């Protein structure tokens, strides 16, 4: 038997959304007593009054919050046997492997999140490769829909299209019949351009996830609905507790076929202009974030009515939403097939907090503790390391503590072509 | 694009590409001063007897001491056909902040990590001090880095024993809780957000992981042509050169000053761009740094590429085996020692029924009595005694012992003799001399000296902030290795005594002997010997 | 490497697995010659049988990778039409070697290469002249004949006879 | 040489083991039997319950 | 399974004792005026020489050159220009000596060569090994695409258990070619007919 | 050599030691060692010199060979005179 | 926030950071000092001999002396440029 | 170096003070080797 230490190297992924997103590390000792949970503020919106007497029509001041915590640790425990010597030929190959493990999980995290709590939807009734210039179209139907909604882009925003997508481009660019600097750029190499249509970030991603058809239909609201901005309310004791901005539970006909991820839109809500509150020509759009009960689900985008009479005015300031829910609406699904999900945003819409894993302390004798940094995605784990004579083998575990948060839900977005039938 | 993204992939790079060098040299640094057994499973369990029988460390302290019996420094000379007074200000500038205990530390930290591990290393830096400053209130001094191999992390496209080719490394610090409150309210950072960073990650013991702190520094060098501009001095001369980075704060107060601008030109050179970092953050992005080189001087053993990949040992690597094998060996014969019987007689019960008393010991009898008779058989048979046989430590344990003893003493022998090493050394201190010059040349207040004394050449801003004024002709002196010296004064005792041992008695001796008495320090009667030799030296003109 | 998640993992450990593959040596392509001390007088013939004998050497060398490649080749991308049909055909297979590659995530950082046979290059060549415009590829496409050689994003394009 | 594709069968991403959209083709390298083939690519299945961890 | 394989190192004591006694004993060149020409007319020469071969960079060359030398038989180092400004030596240029390390695979000389030092030798390739960085490194200094990673004759080996290894490699080609060139005789209007 | 081979010990018939299996253990405890004389069919237990396992030993080969090779390498090690 | 929870809390940091050395160091204090027989655990059988043939302080007394024929005093020099009798004054002091 | 050569080889005589002289000139600078060196040069010149 020759044997060499020659490897084949089989396989070489990218993280390029892990690597975009930026990363929180807020204190731990607070964190601890904060049960890992820590709120922060949202711009604020004011209400608008005009007239020349005004008694009586003093309004108050309003401001919501959000809510970032974070998960599990995500290890890579493994035991090493001393005696063999299959064990040691590769040990140190397998504590590679676990980095590189650990990042393609983080960047998984990342996608998945983003095209599961993304709440603007673009949906194409065709293939991207079907007309001309569509898969640009695809782009500035994403740009178009972040412009008029008035949201914030001053760190800038990003497309990360499907590798089959990203090829139904280049092909489209390619058969121009001409060649200028993009076709010829698009011929060399498969790259159609690094900013397309008014993204000043667009890539390909190999790790996008499927967006399995939903089931459901001819699901109507159920009770007419209201939902009213809040930053705190009082529990059973009296003591005041912050409310999430980026929830809603509604309740539905029967959740049937509905699961995280799907996206809905119900029949007569149309977007407003945020800022300037101005009704939109496009249907107003949600991801339903959990199926709680089997008649309530949990919307990511809370939908405050501009016509609804039971909100303040200061509430009524942060309004997107053109009308309420009543009792009839029916909800149409958006995802009626399958496709392979390109996901836009704003690059401050998603975050990684990350903590640390104390286990250099003093408590954890018999086992020796070091730092950990993942690369491409830049992140913190503990590499323990513990022996053991009951087996005579050692115990090896790359440990990561961190958590994806979507701050900002209304800025991920969603895009799915052919989604006919 | 992302800055931390390409500061990370750079420090990944290099982190694996010198990873078994580092191993090694972290397992040489532990054998030598933790503990020959290096072994993490057999830390619990059973015990056996584990013997530490050194030899390898008499040769290591040997070295030591033979390489600290001779102090080495850098040492500034005038170039060719420059003024012959080219190097005393920056000579003694450099014996002035270089006299401290904290230098002679770092250095013989260095070389005790170069002669155990391979590879030391040492920092110079600049602080801010009013009350004994050397020039324009500030000092250079050299801080040490402990575990060189495991925290001064350099380029791995370098080819060169210094790494003056290298340009950039990550040297990783280490700091307590306070240490870590002290570094952020001097730099301005974050307390609560406490960092980290990559460690060797290595199992040996469950201790020596003592609750610290890690942040990285990143030091990049940039080479470019800047725009520099050429001023006429109104005190002496015209061509004066400067760097329009440098005089920025004050370039409005140079007109009124007097300096009047000739021209401008480009004129290439390096800055150095040091970056405090964690892996998931950048505290401090791309804060310029004094001089031209990385601060950080590598001393290094015995070095070299195999295959474009680089290996430094220590004179400890291959002693190893035959130190593990003499104390594996020792062990067995302390175990062989004690856990065997010794040599007593074999009794059969009946032979010794009713004496059993005589056997245990006592002297109280002249003789042993036996039984002789048996009720059944007649006759005890009869069979000579036999002893247990003593124990024995087994030819091939003695053979071995002395085989591994004879093979660690004889490749325990550095050269035949330190001179590879110090060699080594004098070239980490001209690298160091070099860097010294550079930052003095950047922060520092050098005087020209003019054939017609000493002028400083400055001015101040608005802000009451004085900028320094150098001109191009900076590099005027060059970089050599002599004895070490704490004052300039010490070093002209040394060069008199040295020209007195080789002049015979004639009228150079007796002015050579006046000039002795001139340099010698201060009581009373000393004092009154340098005022003759103060008075014949002038009465002689 | 496998992985999981949670805090307590007692009696959840992996172990270390490493696969591995053969590589073989076949039987050496030998060339005999046979000679008289008469038919060395000359000796010209002698060193042009030399010289033939290295070329064809290195021609079934590369006839044997090349047969080699093409039977024990897993990814196959097919087209239901010839590749002289319609337009950007060429384009479209080499983007769709490039795409399966990606999505599988096999690793490419020693490069990759694309190989087409004479009559696909030709019709490659002929897709690129007739694209009614010759601004820089089609010009070197109409006056040299190849393609280009980089192509879809494949890290060189050749031709093998 | 032959070329061979099993029907319900997808590839993998070999690092993220996401479903690909492409069927999983294999090629036959000997043909040892009449009911037996020897193909290039291994098939480990992602949802065998008889693999373990590693 | 495995088997204890010690090192006893018997022969690393001698090559250290070799290196320390070279090291002893530096030697340098040494410029001479020829035979009837002036008698100080190397004083520029030796001073250049000294000025631009004291640095750390020509004695680290010639050491390493020197340890190859005696463990492996062959070693070697380079000689390049440059251009300086802030201390040049001569026409805002400066001459420095560079190391090569692994001579013998790095290094390969012309075949046809029959002198110990190859002053016959027409044609040399230098073998240069880098990683990523390294290339860009090098495609930034030498003025090439740093896209299209380049690739030679690899001449290292994966003979120890390191985690990777260099994977760009680059050749540099030096030829010499002695032709006959016009010159032109002029009158120096200084002196010099 | 040194470490994978048996110790010097004694070679006993368990017989011979039945029932003082504990004075052979190593301790220090007893004057002597007692061994069974009898057995109740073959009437007396067999007489015969106590065996020992042979020590550890370096083969003289070894031993030579060793010699040879090292004396060859600081021979042949040395560069001129 | 507390002077006496912050004092404590570095003291306790340095007590355990340098915990192993302070031990090794105290058993190196004994064993050359007092007695060379540590033989607490030992106590499950009854009295043995245990002598105390030392050889190793001799080595110590020889280095002691050794460094004790050699004393080490400070001495003031006055700095590059200053007054030649600069230091006098301190040194008498 | 080179002066250190012939002054190892040259006898006491005038040369040797030559020699002993030109070294001086030659060596390198502080305040009392600078005062040497100046005492050097004057002693050559004066001697022609």
């Amino acid at each position: 038997t020759l044997a060499v230490d020659e490897i084949i190297e089989t396989i070489s992924a990218i993280t390029p959304m892990a690597q975009k997103a930026k990363k929180y590390t807020p204190p731990a000792a607070s964190m601890q007593r904060s049960s890992n949970t820590i709120w922060m503020p949202v711009e604020q919106e004011s209400p608008t009054q005009e007239g020349w007497d005004l008694t009586d029509k003093a309004t108050g001041l309003l401001e919501l919050n959000v809510a970032v915590n974070m998960g599990e640790p995500d290890n890579d425990f493994f035991q090493l046997r001393a005696d063999d010597l299959r064990d040691e030929t590769a040990y140190r190959r397998r504590i590679q492997s676990a980095a590189r493990k650990l990042a393609n999980n983080v960047e998984l995290k990342v996608a998945n999140m983003a095209a599961e709590m993304g709440s603007l939807v673009i949906t194409s009734p065709d293939a991207i490769g079907t007309n001309t210039a569509d898969a640009w179209n695809f782009v500035a139907d994403a740009e178009e829909i972040m412009f008029s909604r008035e949201l914030n882009r001053d760190m800038g925003t990003s497309y990360f299209f499907n590798p089959q997508d990203y090829k139904k481009a280049g092909y489209d660019l390619t058969k121009r019949d001409i060649f200028g600097r993009i076709p010829e750029e698009a011929y060399r190499d498969g790259t159609i351009q690094r900013q397309v249509a008014g993204f000043d970030d667009v890539l390909r991603s190999p790790k996008l996830p499927v967006l399995t058809k939903s089931t459901a239909t001819g699901i109507t609201v159920s009770g007419a609905q209201s939902f009213k901005p809040v930053a705190w309310q009082l529990d059973n004791d009296g003591n005041k507790v912050n409310v999430d901005n980026r929830f809603a539970t509604v309740t539905l006909s029967a959740t049937t076929g509905m699961k995280r991820g799907d996206k809905i839109s119900f029949a007569g809500v149309k977007f407003l202009g945020q800022m300037a509150k101005n009704v939109l020509a496009q249907d107003a759009t949600f991801s339903v974030v959990r199926v709680v009960d089997g008649t309530h689900v949990e919307i990511t985008p809370k939908p405050v009515a501009l016509d609804d009479v039971s909100l303040s005015p200061e509430q009524r300031a942060y309004a997107n939403v053109n009308t309420s829910l009543a009792d009839a609406m029916a909800v149409n699904i958006l995802n009626v097939k399958d496709a392979r999900t390109n996901v836009f945003w704003a690059d401050d819409a998603i975050r990684i907090v990350s903590q640390p894993i104390p286990a250099n302390h003093e408590l954890f004798a018999g086992m020796k503790t070091t730092s950990f940094s993942i690369p491409d995605v830049g992140l913190n784990g503990i590499f323990a390391t513990q022996g053991d004579i009951s087996t005579l083998s050692g115990l090896c575990r790359i440990a990561l503590w961190y958590g994806v948060n979507a701050t900002r839900p209304e800025a991920i977005g969603v895009g799915l072509p052919g989604q006919t039938a | 694009e992302n800055r931390l993204e390409s500061i990370l992939s750079r420090f990944d790079a290099d982190w694996t590409a010198s990873d078994e060098a580092r191993r090694e040299a972290k397992n040489d640094l532990f054998f030598s001063r933790v503990s020959q057994w290096d072994d993490w499973l057999s830390q619990y369990t059973t015990l056996q007897y584990r013997g530490q029988f050194d030899v390898v460390r008499p040769v290591v302290r040997k070295l030591v001491s033979e390489m600290r019996q001779n102090p080495i420094d850098v040492l500034y000379r005038p170039k060719d056909g420059a003024r012959p007074d080219a190097a005393d200000v920056l000579m003694g500038m450099y014996r002035t902040d270089m006299r401290h205990n904290t230098a002679k530390i770092a250095v013989n930290i260095a070389v005790r990590e170069q002669i155990e591990a391979g590879v030391g290393a040492w920092r110079l830096v600049t602080d801010y001090e009013d009350q004994s400053p050397t020039s324009n209130n500030q000092v250079i001094r050299r801080e040490p880095i402990h575990s060189a191999c495991s925290h001064v992390i350099w380029d791995s496209n370098s080819k060169l024993m210094d790494k003056s080719d290298a340009r950039h490394c990550t040297v990783i610090h280490s700091m307590s809780q306070n240490g870590w409150e002290d570094f952020a309210e001097k730099y301005d950072l974050d307390a609560d957000d406490i960092p980290s960073f990559q460690n060797p990650n290595d199992w040996v013991f469950p201790w020596l992981t003592q609750d610290t702190i890690q942040i990285a520094e990143f030091y990049e060098v940039v080479e470019k042509k800047e725009t520099a501009f050429i001023y006429q001095d109104p005190v002496t001369g015209e061509p004066v050169s400067y760097f329009k980075r440098d005089i920025k704060d004050v370039i409005d107060d140079l007109a009124d000053s007097g300096f009047i601008k000739i021209a401008e030109r480009q004129i290439k050179r390096r800055r150095v761009y040091k970056s405090i970092i964690t892996c998931t953050a950048v505290l401090k992005d791309k804060q310029l740094i004094a001089g031209e080189h990385i601060p950080i001087v590598p001393v290094f053993g015995e070095w070299g590429f195999v295959e474009d990949k680089e290996v430094y040992e220590g004179v400890v690597r291959l002693t190893k085996d035959g130190q593990r094998l003499r104390n594996m060996i020792m062990s067995f014969n302390a175990d062989i020692v004690a856990r065997t019987p010794k040599k007593k007689p074999f009794f059969w019960p009946e032979q010794i029924a009713g004496f059993e008393h005589m056997y245990d010991g006592n002297d109280d009898y002249p003789y042993y009595l036996l039984n002789r008779t048996d009720e059944n058989s007649g006759d005890l048979p009869t069979q000579p005694l036999a002893y247990y046989e003593n124990p024995e430590v087994p030819q091939a344990n003695a053979y071995m012992l002395e085989a591994a003893t004879s093979a660690v003493k004889e490749v325990a022998t550095l050269g035949v003799e330190t001179y590879v090493f110090q060699d080594n050394l004098a070239t980490a201190m001209r690298r160091d001399g070099e860097i010294y010059q550079s930052i003095v040349n950047d922060i520092y207040d050098v005087p020209r000296n003019v054939t017609i004394l000493m002028a400083e050449v400055v001015d101040l801003a608005t802000g009451e902030k004085q900028v320094l004024n150098d001109i191009r002709g900076r590099y005027e002196c060059y970089t050599d290795v002599g004895p070490s010296f704490q004052s300039m004064k010490q070093q002209n005792r040394a060069e008199i005594l040295e020209l007195l041992g080789k002049t015979p008695q004639g009228t150079p001796e007796y002015q050579l002997l006046l000039l002795q008495y001139f340099t010698l320090l201060d009581g009373k009667g000393v004092e009154m010997m340098r005022d003759y030799a103060n008075k014949q030296l002038i009465q002689m003109g």
